[PDB]
C-alpha cells in the first residue's frame, strides 16, 4: 500500500520510529526523503551542494556506527572522528521545536527562514562549531540559538 | 523434569494423583507403570493404590488423542469435587491435544487459521483447560508438560497455553546444549506467586537480584561475543564472573537423571536455596572457581567441590 | 526478526569480520618484527641489570608504566594499570610516569594530580633507544630527585602468553653507594652519575622492547579471535536469514491460498 | 532391525499427497499429521515382555537436516518420537573425523542398560574424559604454552578422538 | 675463565662467551680487564674495543658511547648505544664531519652549544684512530 | 532502443487481471505465465544479420526492488531473462557515488565485444584495479601500517571511483 | 569446457553428447550454435557431428520449458540403448527446469508447497533424474548447470537437485583471473566417488595430497604476505614452491580452442594425470621452474618446456 504510493509523488518525506526513538523530532529520515526540485537549476547550486554534503556526512556516520560500537572510538583518525562529532551535531540541529508541538516539546515553536537554514548547516560542515557540544544543537530554531544554548548549558 | 517432580511431590503426598499420558511414547507408559509398581504408589496385591493412569499415546489416532486429556482430567475432577481433597494432576503432553485437533480440523470442514491450525484453537483449549483447576470444594495441582514445535515459542499452540497458567517453567535448548540441567531459562520463566507478600520479601529480593545480575550478563553477551572477556571494564568483569557461577548453581543433579549422568540426585530445602544464592550475590565466593558450582545440591557442596580441586 | 534487520547485521558483521581480519594481519607483521628486535634487546637488558642482581641493593627511608596508545590488544594496558594502582595505595611519596596515552586515560581520573610526565605515539613506530633516551632526559630534567623507583611492563613469553613484571630501579645516586658497593673499588662519585644515567636508559628501552612485542602479539591474537567470532556469527545469521526468507515466502503464500479457499 | 532411509523424503512425498488432496498447508507447507505419519510408525518398534514372546523391533530412522538446523519442524518432530539421536556435523565430516558423530549432542535414552558391562568399564571413563576435553579446547595452537593439569586433557582428547 | 657479554640495542655479539682479556675505551683512558679482574665500573668513550678471543686471533670493534661492567665474580658485560665493526665505516665521510664540527666550534658561544659540538669533534676525531 | 519503465508495474497490472479472471495464484499472487509474460517481450529484442537487413532492436527493462531484494519473484525472472544487469544502491547514492552503479554486482555478458577497441584498451584494466580496490576498500583509513602495494591499490581505486 | 567435454568423450569413449537448453536465451542460443561449428563439434557439411541440440527458449510457454529436458534426454537415451554408448547430457540450466515445472503446477491450479515451489517437486525431479544412470547396454552421464536462488543452498530447488548430484565442477572468476584454464576451483569441487573403494588406492592418496598441499598454501598465504618470505622453515618454503607448481599443472590447453589460442590441444589419459601429480608431490621436480608446468598436457611436455632456451 505505501510502496505503490511512492510513484505518485513529487516530494516524499519519510519518518522513522528509530529516529523518533532518540527524541529527534521531526523524525524525518535524511537518507530517505527525495524531492523532484532538488535540482541546482531550481534551488541554487549552493543550496544543492550543502544538502548533498549534509547527507554524505550523516551517511558516512551510519557506516561507522556499527564499527565503532564494538571496536571503540580511538581507532578513528583525527579526520574520521571529527566527522562523527559533526554528524551528531548535524543530526541534532535537524531537530526542530514545532509551534504545534508546544504541548509535547515544552519549548516555544520556531520558524526558520530558508537562508538561515542553509547558513546553519554550512558552518557546522565547515567545522566552525566543532568546539560546541552536541546538546547545544538539539532542539533549536536558527543557528544563533545553538550558540545561545551552549552558553546557557555552560553555566 | 515431570518425572523428577513426581518422585519429589507425588510420592510424598497424602491425597490422590492422576497421570494422563497424552500423545507421547508408549514405552514412556511402560516405564512409568513398572517404576510406579516398584515404588509402591501402584499396588497390585491390594488396593492402597495412590495414582490413577490414563493413556492415549502417539500410536492412537487424532480423535483419541483429542479427547484423552479430557478423560484424565475428568478422573481428576471427581477426586476434587465428590471427595474434596488435594489432587495432583500430571499431563504429558498437553500439546498433542491441540495437535490432534489440528489433524481433524481440516477434515471437519473448517478454514485453516494461522500456521494452518484449527480456527477454534482459542476456545478448544479454554473449555478443556478451565476445568483443570482448584475450586472451593477441592484443589488440583496441575503439572502439564508442553511440547514446542520447531522451538517456536510464538507458534499459536504454546503461546495460547501461557494464558492458562499460574507458573511457567520454560526449558531452553541453548541452555540444555550448554550442559545446564534442568535446562530452565531463568529469565523467561515466571510465577504469579513471585510477590513479596507471599514468598516473603527476603525470597523476592534474592530472586530479583539473581535476575538482574543475569539480565546484565545477557546484555553484555553481544560485546563479549566478538571481543572476548578481556575487553570488559573492571566493574563488569565481576558481574560476569558471578552470573556465570550463578548459572551453574542453578543447575542441579536430579534423582531421575542419576541412571545416566552418574551423579547422585539432590533435593534442596528452600532456606538453603535462598541462603545459597544470597552468598554468591553477596560476593562471599568470588574466589571459588565456576565449575565448583556445577551440578551440586546445597551451597555447602560447592565449598566441598572447590576443595577437591587441589 | 525481519528481512530489513537481518541483512543490516549481515552487512555490518561482514565488515567486522574483515576489519578485524586485517587488524590481525597489521599486528602480525608488527609482532614478527618486534620478536626479532627483542632477541638482542633482551640480551641487552640482561647485561644491563647484571649488577643489581649480583650485588644486593636496598634503600633506606617513582612508578613507571610501560604500554602504548593503540588499544584492542586484549589486556596489555589493563594488566599494568592494575599493578600500578596496587602500589599507588600500598606506598611514602608516589610520583607516576606513564609511557603511552592509554595510561593517561585508564589510570588518570583516579590519580589525576599525581602526574609528572606523559608520552604519546608509543606503539605506532617500533621503539628505539632514541625513544628511551627522551624518556631518560625528561626524567633527569625534572626537579624530582627520586629515592627509588620501579618500572612495570609486559614481558614477552609467547604468541599468547605474557606476564606483567616489576623491576626496581635504584637510580638514586645517593643510593648508588651502599654497603654492598664497598666490595667495588676504583669508582668516582661522579662516574656513577654517568653509569646510573645510562643503565636507566637501558632498562626503559628493555621494558619498551618487551612491551611492544607483548602488545602486538595479543592484538594479533584478540583480532584473530574477533574476526573468527564474526566468521562464526556470519555463518550463523546467514542461515537464519534463509530460514526467515523461505518462511516469509511460504507464509505469504498460505495467506493467499487460505483466502482463495474460502470463496 | 528396521532402517528407514529416510523419513524426510517420505515426508515430502506425503506433503505432495496432502497438497494435491488440498489439505491445509501448515508449517513449512507440511500437513497437520506429518507428526502422526512418523508417530504411528516408530511406535511399532518395541521390546516385548517374556509373556508376549520376548521379541523386539529396533528402529533406526534417518533425517536429513538443512545446514545443521535441528530446530526445524520435521527434525524436532522425530526428536520427539525417537528414544535418542545421533548427530552428524558437516564440520567434523569435512574435517576427516569419520564417523562424524557429535558426542556433545548425541544421546541414547533407553539404551544404557542394554550395554555390555565390559564396555561400561571402558566407555564410562571415556565419556568422562571426552567431555573434559570438550571442556573448551578450541584454543588449540600453543604447543607447550598453557598450564600443567589441563595440557594432558588436550593430550588425552585427541587420541581418544582419533581412536573413534 | 670469565663469561663475556657484548651487545648493542640493534645487534648482539657475545653472550657468556669464553674470552681471556678485553680492552675498553673508558673515560679514564683505556682500561684492560683480565680473567680475575677487580670489581670496577667505568663508562664508555668513543674509541677502540679489543676482545682477546680463545684461539690467537683477535676481533676489534668501534664504539660511540655506553658502559662496561666487571663484577665480584669472573663475568664481564659491555654495552653501547651504537657499536659497529671496522668493516662498515667509511674513512672519507669521517673527515668531512670533523672539519664541519671544528667550524661550528668557533661559531658558537653558548655554553650549552659548545659542549654539543665538541662531543661531535671527539667522536669524529676517534674515527681516524682506527681507519 | 526501447526502455520499459517499468516492468515491475506491468507485472502488477497483469496480476490484477489474472486474480480477477480467477487464475491460480502463486508466489506473491503472480500467475504461472508472468515469467512467460516477460520472456516473450524481451527476447523480441535482437540483432539481425545482413541477410535480414542487418537492423537491431535494443531493450532496457527497469525493475524496482524493495529494500534491495533482487531475489523477489519478478526481479529473479527479469535477471535471468536478460543478458545483464546494472545494480543501483541507496548507499552509493547518498555516499556520493552517482550514478550509484554497484561495480561489484553489475555485470554484462556481451560486455567486452560490445565496447569499441578504444574503450577495451582501458576498461579491463579498470575492471581489474577496482576489483583489487574493493577487497581492501574497508581499510582506506585504518591502514597506516599497510604495505606500499595495497596502499597504491587503494589510492588507484578512490581516484578511478571519482572519475566514474 | 562443455565443448571440450563433448570432444573428449567422443574421442576417448566413442560416445555422443546432447545439449538440452532449458530456458535458453535466443541470443545465447545463436551464439552457442556458431561457437560449436567454429570449433569443430557441429559439422554443417558431413556427418562427423558429436552433439544433438535441443532448445527450450525463454519466449516459449512453461509447458515447453518443463518438457524440453525430456526431449533432450530421449535423444540421449537412443545412443545409450540402441548404440550402447557412454552418452553425455548437458542441461543448462536445471533451475529453470524447476521453475518451469513450478509454473505448470501453478497453472493447473495445484496448491503451492514450501517457498512457492510445486508439491510435485520431489517426483518432478525424480521421474527425470532417474532416467540418467548406467544401464546394461550403455550409460548417460549428465552435466547440469545450476542456478541457486538468493545464493541459498537450503532453498528447495538446489536442495532437491543435490540429492541427485554425484560431483560438482565450480567455474570461478578468481581462478580464471589468475590465468588457470579451465577455471576450476580445485578445493571447491567435490565428488562422491572420491573413495579408495571406487577409483582406487593410488588415485585417492594423490588427489588428497594435492587437496592438502593447496589448503596449506592458502593456510600460509597470510604468513607469506605479512612476515617475510625467507623466514619460513625448510618444510614450509618447500611446500609453498611445490604447491605453486601443482596449480599450474592443473592448467590444460583445449582442443576446441585451437582457432582462438593457436596452441595445440591436449587429452591427458587417466593414469598420466595421477602419476604426473604424484611426482611433483614427491618432489621429483623441485628443480624445475614454475612456468614449466603452465598450460601443458602430461608431465613430459612440462619438463621439455622447462628447457626452452636457458
Amino acid at each position: 500500500a505505501p510502496a505503490t504510493t511512492f510513484a505518485h509523488l513529487d516530494a516524499t518525506t519519510v519518518l522513522s520510529r528509530a529516529i523518533a526513538e532518540l527524541g529527534i523530532y521531526p523524525a524525518v529520515d535524511p537518507l530517505d526523503s527525495t524531492s523532484r526540485i532538488m535540482d541546482p537549476n531550481i534551488v541554487g547550486s549552493e543550496h544543492y551542494d550543502v544538502a548533498r554534503g549534509v547527507q554524505k556526512i550523516l551517511q558516512d556516520y551510519k557506516s561507522l556506527q556499527d564499527i565503532i560500537a564494538i571496536l571503540g572510538m580511538d581507532e578513528l583518525s583525527e579526520e574520521d572522528k571529527l566527522t562523527v562529532s559533526r554528524a551528531r551535531k548535524i543530526q541534532r540541529f535537524l531537530s526542530q521545536p514545532f509551534q504545534v508541538a508546544e504541548v509535547f516539546t515544552g519549548h516555544l515553536g520556531k520558524l526558520v527562514p530558508l537562508k538561515e537554514t542553509i547558513k546553519g548547516f554550512q558552518q557546522i560542515l565547515a567545522g566552525e562549531y566543532d568546539h560546541l557540544p552536541e546538546q547545544a544543537f538539539y532542539m533549536v530554531g536558527p543557528i544563533e540559538e545553538a550558540v545561545a544554548k551552549a552558553d546557557k548549558l555552560a553555566e | 523434569l515431570i518425572m523428577e517432580l513426581i518422585n519429589n511431590v507425588a510420592k510424598a503426598h497424602g491425597g490422590y494423583s492422576v497421570f494422563a499420558g497424552v500423545g507421547e511414547r508408549t514405552r514412556e507408559g511402560n516405564d512409568l507403570y513398572h517404576e510406579m509398581i516398584e515404588s509402591g504408589v501402584i499396588n497390585l496385591k491390594d488396593a492402597t493404590s495412590k495414582v490413577a493412569l490414563v493413556y492415549g499415546q502417539m500410536n492412537e489416532p487424532p480423535g483419541a488423542r483429542a479427547r484423552v486429556a479430557l478423560t484424565g482430567l475428568t478422573v481428576a475432577e471427581y477426586f476434587r469435587d465428590q471427595e474434596g481433597q488435594d489432587v495432583l494432576l500430571f499431563i504429558d503432553n498437553i500439546f498433542r491435544f491441540t495437535q490432534a485437533g489440528s489433524e481433524v480440523s481440516a477434515l471437519l470442514g473448517r478454514i485453516p487459521s494461522a500456521v494452518g491450525y484449527q480456527p477454534t484453537l482459542a476456545t478448544d483449549m479454554g473449555t478443556m483447560q478451565e476445568r483443570i483447576t482448584t475450586t472451593k470444594k477441592g484443589s488440583i495441582t496441575s503439572v502439564q508438560a508442553i511440547y514446542v514445535p520447531a522451538d517456536d515459542l510464538t507458534d499459536p499452540a504454546p503461546a495460547t497455553t501461557f494464558a492458562h497458567l499460574d507458573a511457567t517453567t520454560v526449558l531452553s535448548r541453548a541452555i540444555a546444549e550448554l550442559g545446564i540441567y534442568p535446562a530452565v531459562d531463568p529469565l523467561d520463566s515466571t510465577s504469579r506467586i513471585m510477590d513479596p507478600n507471599i514468598v516473603g520479601s527476603e525470597h523476592y529480593d534474592v530472586a530479583r537480584g539473581v535476575q538482574k545480575i543475569l539480565q546484565d550478563y545477557k546484555s553484555l553477551q553481544d560485546i563479549i561475543a566478538i571481543l572476548g572477556m578481556d575487553e570488559l571494564s573492571e566493574e563488569d568483569k565481576l558481574t560476569v564472573s558471578r552470573a556465570r557461577k550463578i548459572q551453574r548453581f542453578l543447575s542441579q543433579p536430579f534423582q531421575v537423571a542419576e541412571v545416566f549422568t552418574g551423579h547422585l540426585g539432590k533435593l534442596v530445602p528452600l532456606k538453603e536455596t535462598i541462603k545459597g544464592f544470597q552468598q554468591i550475590l553477596a560476593g562471599e565466593y568470588d574466589h571459588l572457581p565456576e565449575q565448583a558450582f556445577y551440578m551440586v545440591g546445597p551451597i555447602e557442596e560447592a565449598v566441598a567441590k572447590a576443595d577437591k580441586l587441589a | 526478526a525481519t528481512l530489513k534487520d537481518i541483512t543490516r547485521r549481515l552487512k555490518s558483521i561482514k565488515n567486522i569480520q574483515k576489519i578485524t581480519k586485517s587488524m590481525k594481519m597489521v599486528a602480525a607483521a608488527k609482532y614478527a618484527r618486534a620478536e626479532r628486535e627483542l632477541k638482542p634487546a633482551r640480551v641487552y637488558g640482561v647485561g644491563s641489570l647484571a649488577l643489581y642482581e649480583k650485588a644486593d641493593i636496598k634503600t633506606p627511608e617513582l612508578i613507571i608504566g610501560v604500554s602504548s596508545d593503540r588499544g584492542l590488544c586484549g589486556a596489555i594496558h589493563s594488566s599494568v594499570a592494575k599493578q600500578m594502582k596496587s602500589e599507588a595505595a600500598n606506598l611514602k611519596e608516589v610520583k607516576i610516569i606513564g609511557v603511552g596515552d592509554k595510561i593517561r586515560s585508564i589510570l588518570h581520573r583516579t590519580h589525576s594530580d599525581q602526574f609528572l610526565v606523559t608520552f604519546k605515539e608509543v606503539g605506532r613506530r617500533p621503539p628505539t633507544f632514541g625513544d628511551a633516551s627522551v624518556i631518560a632526559l625528561e626524567l633527569l630534567n625534572s626537579g624530582y630527585e627520586f629515592d627509588e623507583g620501579s618500572i612495570i611492563f609486559n614481558r614477552f613469553r609467547s604468541v599468547i602468553s605474557y606476564k606483567t613484571e616489576e623491576k626496581p630501579i635504584f637510580s638514586l645516586d645517593t643510593i648508588s653507594s651502599a654497603e654492598s658497593m664497598s666490595i667495588y673499588d676504583d669508582i668516582d662519585a661522579d662516574v656513577l652519575r654517568n653509569y646510573q644515567e645510562y643503565s636507566l636508559a637501558n632498562i626503559i628501552y628493555y621494558s619498551l622492547k618487551e612491551s611492544t612485542t607483548s602488545e602486538q602479539s595479543a592484538r594479533m591474537t584478540a583480532m584473530d579471535n574477533a574476526s573468527k567470532n564474526a566468521s562464526e556469527m556470519i555463518d550463523k545469521l546467514t542461515l537464519t536469514f534463509n530460514r526467515t526468507r523461505q518462511a516469509v515466502i511460504t507464509k505469504e503464500l498460505i495467506e493467499i491460498i487460505s483466502g482463495a479457499a474460502a470463496l | 532391525l528396521i532402517i528407514y532411509d529416510d523419513l524426510s523424503k517420505q515426508a515430502v512425498a506425503y506433503r505432495q499427497m496432502s497438497l494435491l488432496l488440498r489439505r491445509p498447508p501448515g508449517r513449512e507447507a507440511y500437513p497437520g499429521d506429518v507428526f502422526y505419519l512418523h508417530s504411528r510408525l516408530l511406535e511399532r518398534a518395541a521390546k516385548m515382555n517374556d509373556a508376549f514372546g520376548g521379541g523386539s523391533l529396533t528402529a533406526l530412522p534417518v533425517i536429513e537436516t538443512q545446514a545443521g538446523d535441528v530446530s526445524a519442524y520435521i527434525p524436532t518432530n522425530v526428536i520427539s518420537i525417537t528414544d535418542g539421536q545421533i548427530f552428524l556435523e558437516t564440520e567434523l565430516f569435512y574435517k576427516g573425523i569419520r564417523p562424524a558423530i557429535n558426542v556433545g549432542l548425541s544421546v541414547s535414552r533407553v539404551g544404557s542398560a542394554a550395554q555390555t558391562r565390559a564396555m561400561k568399564q571402558v566407555a564410562g571413563t571415556m565419556k568422562l574424559e571426552l567431555a573434559q576435553y570438550r571442556e573448551v579446547a578450541a584454543f588449540a595452537q600453543f604447543g607447550s604454552d598453557l598450564d600443567a593439569a589441563t595440557q594432558q586433557l588436550l593430550s588425552r582428547g585427541v587420541r581418544l578422538t582419533e581412536l573413534l | 675463565q670469565m663469561s663475556f657479554t657484548f651487545a648493542s640495542p640493534t645487534q648482539v655479539f657475545f653472550n657468556s662467551a669464553n674470552v681471556r682479556q678485553v680492552d675498553v675505551p673508558t673515560q679514564t683512558g683505556a682500561f684492560g680487564i683480565l680473567a680475575a679482574h677487580v670489581p670496577t665500573l667505568q663508562v664508555l668513550r668513543p674509541g677502540l674495543v679489543v676482545v682477546h678471543a680463545e684461539d690467537g686471533t683477535t676481533s676489534k670493534y668501534f664504539v660511540s658511547s655506553g658502559s662496561v661492567t666487571v663484577n665480584a665474580d669472573s663475568s664481564v658485560q659491555l654495552l653501547a648505544e651504537e657499536a659497529v665493526t671496522l668493516d662498515m665505516l667509511d674513512l672519507g665521510a669521517a673527515k668531512a664531519n670533523l672539519e664541519k664540527a671544528q667550524s661550528e666550534l668557533l661559531g658558537a658561544a653558548d655554553e650549552a652549544t659548545r659542549a654539543e659540538i665538541q662531543i661531535r669533534i671527539e667522536a669524529n676525531e676517534a674515527l681516524v684512530k682506527a681507519l
